[PDB]
C-alpha cells in the first residue's frame, strides 16, 4: 500500500502580470508577457497612453471596464484584443487591480492570459450589447453615432 | 439657388407629381422633416420591398447631423411642405442599403431589402412630406439634444414624470424617468470619475433612480428594483429610502431574511419612523405563516 | 626575423591535473584498469589468431582481482599480451601516449577488433586511491620487468626476480590509509557490476573465506551484439531477468540497430507489470543505460527517452561516440536528441505491433495505460500515433474495451462526431442524465472514468478527421428532422417565460436557462460552457495540492441550466408560473431543483448544509413535527 | 641494477585532448579569455599599488570585445599587465604552465588579490572556434611582440610593428566557417551575461550600427560588501537586476561562513509567488553558484531543497576545488554542507520576518504552500516550520492565528487542539462536526487546502499537545458526571433504534451510535480512527498518476452518529417501537443517511438515486 504522496501532473499555464500607469501605460511586465506581446522594455514604456493598444471595436468595452475598476477598485474578467508589435490582434483575458499609495491610486497591476482566436471570438459573440440605461430606440447608431468618447480615455 | 439643376448633374433624375405648399425651408444643420416613403424596385422586378404610407407609419427624419447615408438627406432637401414626388437612385448611393432597412421596420434577414446584397440596381423612392420644422418649435428628443441644453432640460422631464405619477399613470412616468436617467448618465461620461463635477452629476440621479424604482415596484417588477437599490446602496449605504425599497422588494419575492435585515438597517439608521416598518414586518410574517400552514398541508403523510 | 618554437609541457603540474581535476568519482580507477586488461587480452587474442604459437605461455584469457587487507594492497592480474621494456618506458612513462591507438593505426582495415582507450592518460587514475603503484609485466619476446612510481616525477624500471608469470601483466596498488574501503568484497562487487559488467573476460575475485573462495563477476553476456534473428525468447528473458532482477520474463522486446554518421544498437524491453514507484519524482531514471564499446557511460536521466516512456528497460550501445576526458558523458551532447528520436519511433512501432495480439495488449494496457495518456497530454509530435493505442469502455460494448477506430467504423451515416463523457466511475456515467437522449437515439458514447482521462481529452481535439464532443457541454448537436426542429421551436416559444423567471430567481448561480435537447426522463441538468473546465475537470483541479488558487477564475466555465419540456414537474412549474409568477412554491421548487441538478452533475455546493436543511425541513413538514409619514416616505423624493 | 627515468609527454596528442575532450560547450572560450583579461588587470592593478608609475601607459583598466564580420575575426582587447617575450614563450607555449599561479605564490601573505586560473590550459580553448589565433602583447619593460599559432605543433614569435598598444594584450581569433554565430551581438551578449556577469572590470562591446560601445556588466557583485554597510535601496536594485523583476524584494539574508569551507550567500524572498513556481518544465536556476565571481553551476536541487524553490540568491566561494572544465565541483559533496547552512539561514530569516505582522502576512499569502510542503517532506526542521503556520480559527474572525496563540487561549481542562479539514472555509465553519465543540466555547482550527491535509499527516502534535480531528470517531470532550449519566441514559434508550438502523443500512456502514458532537443536525458521518478521512479520500481519488487499484484497503469505515435530542430522531424511535417493519421508517432512514453522507464530504456512488428520491418527493408534494 503506497502511503499518501504528492504525485502531480504539474500542468503549465501562460498567465502573466504587468504594471501600468493610471492611464494604462505599460511600465513593467513579465518575461512571458514579452514572449506573448513581443515588445522591448524601452519601446513598451514609450509607446502611448494605454488605449492605443486596444482594438477599436473593444474600445468602449474597455472604457466601461476601466470605469468599473476605478469605482470598485478592480475590473472583473474581460476579454479583448491587443495590438502586438507586428500590428497583430491577439485575444487576452485580463483582470486589472488598482493600488493606492496613501489614500490615492498609484499604479495598476494586470493579470492576463492569452486566448486562441476561436475562444476570443466566442467570448466576443456573448458580449452584452444592451446598456442598462441607454436611450431606447433613438437610432443613435444611424443618425449621429458620433460621440466624443468618454473622458476616462482622455490623456492624463 | 437652383437645387434641381444641382441634383440632375449629381446623377439623380427626378420628376414632381404635385408641388408642395409654402416656402422652401433652410434645412440647416439640424432640422426635422416628418414624411412618408414607399420604396419599390425600379425595373428589376417592380415589387415593393419596403413601405411607410401603405400601413400608416411615417418616418421621423432629422436633416443632417451625420446620417451616414447621404441620399435621403439630399432627396428631402429638394422639397417643400406638403410635397409628394417619386424618383430613382443610382447604385453608388444605396450600395449600403442593407445597413438601413435592417431594423428600422423590424424594431417598432429580410428577403426584400437584401436583394441589393447580390444584385444592386436602381431603386425608386416615393416620398410624401407633411411637416418640416426647424429646431426650437418641436420638442427635440433626448438622444439628439446637446449636452448644454439637456443639462437644463433634465428637470422638466423629472417634473413631467412626477406629475404623470401623481395623476395616476406609471408606465409613462417610468419612461420619463428612464429617459431622464439616460440623459444624466450619458452626461457623466464627459467628466472624469471621482471629480467634484462627477459627484455633482451623481447626486441628482439618485432621486430619479429612486423614483424609477418606486414606479417599477408599483408594476410588480421586483428584481429590477432589487438591482437598482443594491446599486445605490453599494455607493451610499446611507439612503433610508433605498433600504426601505430594497426591503419591500425582498419581502415581495419571499426573501425573508434579507427583507428583515434591510428593515433593521432602516430602523437603526433612521429610527424616527418605526410603525411603518413594524407593519411591513408583521404583514410579511403573516404571509410567511400562511404559506407555512399551506405547505404543512402539502407535506402530510408524504411517507405514510 | 621570425622565430619558431615547439609546444612544451610542464610534467609535474600535468600529472597533478590528471590526478586531481579529470575524474570526480574515485571508484572509476577500477574501470580504467579493467579496460586496460581487456585491451591487452584483445591484443593477444588478435595476435594469436594468425600465430597460434603466441599462446604457449598460457591459453586462458582472464582477469583476477585479489585484495590483500594485511598489506593494504589491491592486485589486478591479466594474462594479456604484456609489455617489453621499451613498451613499458614509452606507453607507461609518456603522458597522452596510447599504445592501443597506435596498435589500431598499425592494424589492417576491416578488422573485427574494437578496443577501449585512445587518450593515453587513464592508467594514472590509479593514483586516485593508491600512494604507490607497481606493475610487473612479461611480454613473449622479452624478460619479466617491474615498473614502479609514486607519481612524483620519475619512475624506476628493473628486472623482477619473483614468481614467474607466464604472460601478461600485474598491477599492484598500495592503497592510501583513507581508501581502505576498496578492499571490501561488497564495494568491489558494486563497482565491477556498475562499470565493467559486459567485459569480454571472466573478472574473478579472490577472497579468504580457511580457503580462497572465488567469486566470478562476469556471468551475463552482452547479448545485444548478436543478430536479432539468432536469439530465442528464452535467452531474451534470461538477459532481461539478469538486467532487472525480476522473477518473471518480459512482455515484449525490440532489438534494432542504426547505421550512418550516428550508429548504435539498442535493446528495449517492456515489463510485465508496472513498478510501484514508476511516477515517483525522486526516482533516478536509470531505466535505460548508455554503453560505448560495452563500457557504461551514463544513465538515461530523461535524455535518452521521454519522461512518459520511463517504464521501458533497455540498453543503448555504440562504438563511435566522442566522449570527454572522463568517460561518463558525451562531447556534443546534442547527439542525444537523435538517439531519442530513433528510440521513440521504435518504441511506438513496438506498441503498434503488440496491438495485434489481443491478450498481450490487454495486459500491456492494464499495466501502462496511464503512460500513453500522459504522452498524449505531453507529446504533440506523436499525438496522432498514441491516440490509436487508446482503449475505452463504451455504452454499446460489454465488459471488453474498444478502440476509437472501431468506434468510427461503427458510426452511423448521419453521425459526424464521437460522443464521450468523463466522470468519476462507470456506474455514475452510465446512469447519468446527459446520456439519456443520446443512448435512446441509438448513438454510442465513450466512457472515460479516470482522472488521467481528463488530461488526455484536453489535447485530443479530433480523431480520424472526426471531432470529439462532450455530452456534458452546452451546444450538443445531434442529427434530427424538420419535425424535430419545429417541435423544438414550439417548445422554446412555449417555455420562454418560465426560463426567464428561473433565470431571474437563479441570477448569479447560472449564466443561461434554456430548453434541453438531451434529456428524456430527468427534469433538468447543468452543463458547462464550451470553453473552460468541465465539472469533472474542475473537481480534479480543485483537489490538487500544488495548485494556484489565484488563477481558477481564468479556467472555470460558466453553468447553463437545461430543463426538459416533457417532464411533468416542468409542465406544472410552467402552469404555476403562468397563474402567478411570484408564487413561493415555484421559487422554492426552482431552488431545490437547481441544487439537485448541481449535485447530480458532478458539482459541489458551496454550502451543503443549506441543501441538508431544506431536506430536513421537508421531512419535518411531512412528519407533522413543526401615521401621516408612511405615505410621505414612499411617494416622491 | 635499477634504472631511473623522468615522465614525458606527447605534445600533439596532449593538444588534441585539450581541444577535443576537455570542454563540452564551445561557448566557454569567451569565459576563459575574459577570465585571463581580468587576471591581467588584477596583476597590473596590484603592482601599481606600491609603485604608481606603472600606470603610465594608460590609467583605465577595461576589457573590449570587437567583432569583425568582414574579416570573420573576434578581438578581445584588455589593458592588463601584458607579457614579455620570455613570458610569452614560457606561459603561452607551455601546456599546464600557469603564470597566474606563480604570481600568487611569489606574493606575501594577506594579499587582497584573488585571481581565476591555476591550470595553465584555459587559453587553448580558443581553438574550439578559431582556426588561427594571434596575440599582440606589450609589457612595460619590453617591446610589442606578436604570437601566432594554429595549434598544429608549433608557434611563431615576431617583433610587431603595427599600430602600437600602450599596454596589455590583444587576442585575435580567426573564426571557423561554422562558428560565425559568435560574431552576432545577441550571442555575445547572451554568453557574457551567462558567464562573466560579475567580472570586476568593465566589459565593452563595439559594433557598427558610427561604432556603438556598450558596457555589458553594469551591476556590481554587492555580496562582497559588509552586510551592515548596505542600504535597502541598493539591495532592491541588485535584486531587480538579478531577477529581472519590476518589483522590489520582500526580505534579504546576507551571511558568510568561515573555516575549511568558506562561502558568502545573498538570499532574497520575492514579494509575489511566480505563476510557474511548481511548473515541471523549468531549470532549477533560482540560486547560482560562483567561484571567484565566475559562474559555475545552477542550484539543480543540490544547493537547496525543493520546497524552498522560491528563494532567489547567490552563493560565492574562493577555495572550492573545480574540475578541468570549471563547470562542476570536484568532490561536489561540499554542496551538502552549503545546503545545510542555507536551509538554516532561510529558516532564521523566516523566523525574523514573523515579528513584522504585515510583511509576514504578505509572505504567508504568497508562499504558505511551500511551508506546508516542507513540513510534509522535511523532518529535521519540522518543528521549526510548524511555528510558521497560520490558520483561520472559529475565534479569530477574519485574521489568521498561529498555533502558539491557540495554545495560549487553550482552556485549563482542554488537552488537545481541534481542527477540521474541508473544501472551503464556509463548508467547515457551518459543518455539523463543530456544532457542540463551538457551543462549549472550545476553539477549532480551519484547514481548507489539500496541502493542509498532507501537512496534518506529519504534524501529530504541537507544543506537547496532540491535534485531534473533529470528523473522526471517538471524539473525546471534557465533561461532568451529569454528562456521563445522560449519555448512558440516551444510549440505553436508543439501543434498539441503532440496531434497527444498522439492519436497514447493511454493509453501507459499520456502526450506528449516539453522537456526542451534534446540536442542531439530526445525524452525521464520521470515519474510523484507522483509514483515510472524507477529505483525504477526496484528495487521493483525484491523483491522476496515483494507482488507486488498491484504495479499497486504505479507505476508512464510516459510522453514523445520530442526535438523540433532535425531533426527527425521537419520532423515528417512536415509529420503530410502534412497528419495526414499517416502510416509512425505512425510507426516512435511507433519506437521512444520504443527506448526512452528502453533508459529510463523501460522494454517492450513484447520485441519480438521491435525485430520483427528491423528484419523487416533489411529485408527491405537487400531487402528480
Ligand atoms: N595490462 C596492460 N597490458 C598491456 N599494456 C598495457 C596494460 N596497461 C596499460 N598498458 C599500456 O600502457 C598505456 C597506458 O595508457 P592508458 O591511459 O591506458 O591509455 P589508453 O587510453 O590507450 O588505455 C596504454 O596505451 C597501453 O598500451
Ligand atoms: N591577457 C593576458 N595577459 C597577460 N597574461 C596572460 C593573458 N592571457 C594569458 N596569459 C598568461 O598565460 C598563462 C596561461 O593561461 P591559461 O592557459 O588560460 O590558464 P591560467 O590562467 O590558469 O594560466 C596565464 O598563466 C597567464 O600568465
Ligand atoms: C496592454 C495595453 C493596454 C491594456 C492592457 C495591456 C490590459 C488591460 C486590461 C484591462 C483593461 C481594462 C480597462 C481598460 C484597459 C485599457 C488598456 C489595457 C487594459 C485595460
Ligand atoms: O584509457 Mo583512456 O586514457 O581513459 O582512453
Ligand atoms: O585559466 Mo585555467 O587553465 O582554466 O585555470
Ligand atoms: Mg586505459
Ligand atoms: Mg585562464
Amino acid at each position: 500500500l503506497q502511503p499518501p504522496s504528492i504525485l502531480e501532473i504539474r500542468t503549465k499555464n501562460f498567465i502573466f502580470r504587468t504594471k501600468h500607469k493610471l492611464d494604462f501605460t505599460p511600465i513593467g511586465c513579465d518575461a512571458k508577457g514579452r514572449i506573448v506581446l513581443g515588445y522591448t522594455e524601452a519601446e513598451l514604456c514609450t509607446r502611448g497612453s494605454g488605449y492605443q493598444f486596444i482594438h477599436a471595436a473593444d474600445m468602449l468595452y474597455c472604457a466601461e471596464s476601466h470605469i468599473r475598476m476605478i469605482k470598485t477598485g478592480e475590473s472583473g474578467m474581460i476579454v479583448f484584443r491587443l495590438l502586438t508589435k507586428n500590428n497583430r490582434w491577439t485575444w487576452v483575458q485580463s483582470n486589472a487591480r488598482l493600488l493606492y499609495k496613501n489614500g490615492r491610486p498609484d499604479y495598476i497591476i494586470v493579470t492576463q492570459r492569452p486566448l486562441t482566436d476561436e475562444e476570443g471570438t466566442e467570448h466576443l459573440r456573448k458580449r452584452n450589447t444592451k446598456l442598462p440605461f441607454m436611450f431606447t430606440t433613438g437610432e443613435a447608431v444611424l443618425y449621429e453615432a458620433t460621440n466624443p468618447f468618454p473622458a476616462i480615455m482622455d490623456p492624463l | 439657388a437652383d437645387i434641381i439643376a444641382r441634383l440632375r448633374e449629381d446623377g439623380i433624375q427626378k420628376r414632381v407629381i404635385q408641388e408642395g405648399r409654402g416656402e422652401l425651408p433652410d434645412f440647416q444643420d439640424g432640422t426635422k422633416a416628418t414624411f412618408h416613403y414607399r420604396t419599390l424596385h425600379s425595373d428589376d422586378e417592380g415589387t415593393v420591398l419596403d413601405d411607410s404610407r401603405a400601413r400608416g407609419k411615417p418616418m421621423e427624419l432629422i436633416i443632417g447631423k451625420k446620417f451616414k447615408l447621404p441620399v435621403w438627406e439630399t432627396i428631402v432637401c429638394t422639397m417643400r411642405e406638403g410635397e409628394i414626388a417619386q424618383f430613382l437612385c443610382d447604385i453608388k448611393h444605396v450600395v449600403l442599403y442593407p445597413l438601413v432597412a435592417k431594423s428600422l421596420r423590424n424594431i417598432a434577414g429580410h428577403a426584400d431589402l437584401d436583394a441589393l446584397q447580390q444584385n444592386p440596381q436602381p431603386l425608386i423612392f416615393h416620398m410624401e412630406m407633411l411637416k418640416v420644422e426647424s429646431p426650437g418649435t418641436y420638442q427635440q428628443d433626448p438622444w439628439a439634444m446637446t449636452d448644454e441644453e439637456k443639462a437644463k432640460a433634465v428637470p422638466l422631464i423629472h417634473q413631467e414624470g412626477n406629475r404623470l405619477y401623481r395623476e395616476g399613470h406609471v408606465k409613462e412616468a417610468a419612461a420619463k424617468y428612464y429617459d431622464a436617467i439616460a440623459c444624466l448618465k450619458n452626461l457623466q461620461m464627459k467628466e472624469q470619475p471621482g471629480s467634484p463635477e462627477w459627484i455633482q452629476l451623481d447626486q441628482q440621479i439618485t432621486p430619479l433612480l429612486l423614483n424609477y424604482c418606486q414606479c417599477k415596484l408599483v408594476v410588480e417588477e421586483y428584481y429590477e428594483v432589487l438591482d437598482h437599490c443594491s446599486s445605490i446602496l453599494n455607493k451610499y449605504d446611507d439612503n433610508v429610502k433605498a433600504y426601505f425599497k430594497r426591503g419591500k422588494a425582498h419581502a415581495a419575492v419571499w426573501n425573508a431574511q434579507e427583507a428583515q435585515a434591510d428593515f433593521a438597517k432602516v430602523l437603526e439608521l433612521d429610527p424616527a419612523l418605526a410603525p411603518v416598518v413594524s407593519r411591513e414586518l408583521q404583514a410579511l410574517e403573516a404571509r410567511i405563516r400562511q404559506k407555512d400552514e399551506e405547505d404543512k398541508a402539502r407535506f402530510r403523510g408524504i411517507f405514510s | 626575423e621570425v622565430e619558431t618554437f615547439a609546444f612544451q609541457a610542464e610534467i609535474a603540474q600535468l600529472m597533478s591535473l590528471i590526478i586531481n581535476t579529470f575524474y570526480s568519482n574515485k571508484e572509476i580507477f577500477l574501470r580504467e584498469l579493467i579496460s586496460n586488461a581487456s585491451d591487452a587480452l584483445d591484443k593477444i587474442r588478435y595476435e594469436s589468431l594468425t600465430d597460434p604459437s603466441k599462446l604457449d605461455s598460457g591459453k586462458e584469457l582472464k582477469i583476477d582481482i585479489i585484495p590483500n587487507p594485511q598489506e593494504r594492497t589491491l592486485t589486478l592480474v591479466d594474462t594479456g599480451i604484456g609489455m617489453t621494456k621499451a613498451d613499458l618506458i614509452n606507453n607507461l612513462g609518456t603522458i597522452a601516449k596510447s599504445g592501443t591507438k597506435a596498435f589500431m593505426e598499425a592494424l589492417q582495415a576491416g578488422a573485427d577488433i574494437s578496443m577501449i582507450g585512445q587518450f593515453g592518460v587513464g592508467f594514472y587514475s590509479a593514483y586516485l586511491v593508491a600512494e604507490k603503484v607497481v606493475v610487473i609485466t612479461k611480454h613473449n619476446d622479452d624478460e619479466q620487468y617491474a615498473w614502479e612510481s609514486s607519481a612524483g616525477g620519475s619512475f624506476t624500471v628493473r628486472a623482477d626476480h619473483g614468481e614467474p608469470i607466464g604472460r601478461g601483466t600485474k598491477v599492484i596498488l598500495h592503497l592510501k590509509e583513507d581508501q581502505t574501503e576498496y578492499l571490501e568484497e561488497r564495494r568491489v562487487k558494486e563497482v565491477v557490476k556498475k562499470h565493467s559488467q559486459f567485459i569480454g573476460y571472466p573478472i574473478t575475485l579472490y577472497l579468504e573465506k580457511k580457503y580462497i573462495d572465488q567469486e566470478e563477476l562476469n556471468k551475463t553476456k552482452p547479448i545485444w551484439t548478436r543478430n536479432p534473428d539468432d536469439i530465442t525468447q528464452e535467452e531474451y528473458g534470461e538477459f532481461y531477468k539478469s538486467l532487472t532482477n525480476d522473477w518473471e520474463d518480459h512482455l515484449a522486446v525490440k532489438h534494432f540497430s542504426v547505421e550512418g554518421q550516428l550508429e548504435f544498437r539498442a535493446l528495449l524491453f517492456i515489463p510485465r507489470r508496472a513498478p510501484f514507484d514508476l511516477f515517483e519524482n525522486k526516482k533516478k531514471k536509470n531505466n535505460i543505460k548508455l554503453y560505448v564499446r560495452r563500457v557504461f557511460i551514463m544513465d538515461s536521466c530523461d535524455e535518452l527517452i521521454p519522461e512518459y516512456l520511463n517504464f521501458i528497460r533497455g540498453v543503448v550501445d555504440s562504438e563511435d561516440l566522442p566522449l570527454n576526458i572522463s568517460r561518463e558523458m558525451l562531447q556534443q551532447s546534442k547527439i542525444l536528441k537523435v538517439i531519442r528520436k530513433n528510440i521513440v519511433k521504435k518504441c511506438l512501432e513496438l506498441f503498434s505491433e503488440l496491438a495485434e495480439d489481443k491478450e498481450n495488449y490487454k495486459k500491456f494496457y492494464e499495466a501502462f495505460s496511464k503512460n500513453l495518456k500522459l504522452g498524449i497530454h505531453e507529446d504533440s509530435t506523436n499525438r496522432r500515433r498514441l491516440s490509436e493505442l487508446l482503449r475505452y469502455h463504451t455504452s454499446q460494448s460489454g465488459d471488453e474495451m474498444t478502440s476509437l477506430s472501431e468506434y468510427v467504423s461503427r458510426m452511423k451515416e448521419t453521425q459526424k462526431s464521437i460522443y464521450y463523457i468523463t466522470g468519476e466511475s462507470k456506474e455514475q456515467v452510465a446512469n447519468s442524465a446527459f446520456v439519456e437522449r443520446v443512448r435512446k437515439r441509438g448513438f454510442e458514447v465513450v466512457y472515460m472514468t479516470e482522472p488521467i482521462d481528463e488530461y488526455c481529452v484536453q489535447q485530443l481535439k479530433e480523431f480520424d478527421g472526426k471531432s470529439l464532443v462532450s455530452v456534458t457541454k452546452e451546444g450538443l448537436e445531434l442529427p434530427e428532422d424538420e419535425e424535430e426542429k419545429k417541435k423544438m421551436e414550439e417548445s422554446k416559444a412555449k417555455f420562454e417565460n418560465l426560463c426567464k423567471l428561473m433565470k431571474e430567481i437563479l441570477d448569479k448561480k447560472v449564466e443561461k436557462v434554456t430548453i434541453s435537447n438531451r434529456l428524456v426522463s430527468s427534469p433538468c441538468c447543468i452543463v458547462t460552457s464550451t470553453y473552460g473546465w468541465t465539472a469533472n475537470m474542475e473537481r480534479i483541479m480543485k483537489a490538487q495540492a500544488l495548485r494556484d488558487n489565484s488563477t481558477m477564475g481564468y479556467m472555470m466555465a460558466k453553468k447553463h441550466l437545461e430543463i426538459n419540456p416533457d417532464h411533468p414537474i416542468v409542465e406544472t412549474l410552467r402552469q404555476k408560473a403562468e397563474a402567478d409568477k411570484n408564487d413561493k412554491a415555484v421559487k422554492d421548487l426552482v431552488v431545490l431543483l437547481f441544487e439537485t441538478a448541481l449535485l447530480s452533475s458532478g458539482f459541489s455546493l458551496e454550502d451543503p448544509q443549506t441543501h441538508s436543511n431544506r431536506i430536513y425541513r421537508m421531512i419535518k413538514l411531512g412528519l407533522g413535527i413543526d401615521d401621516e409619514d408612511a405615505s410621505r416616505m414612499e411617494e416622491v423624493d
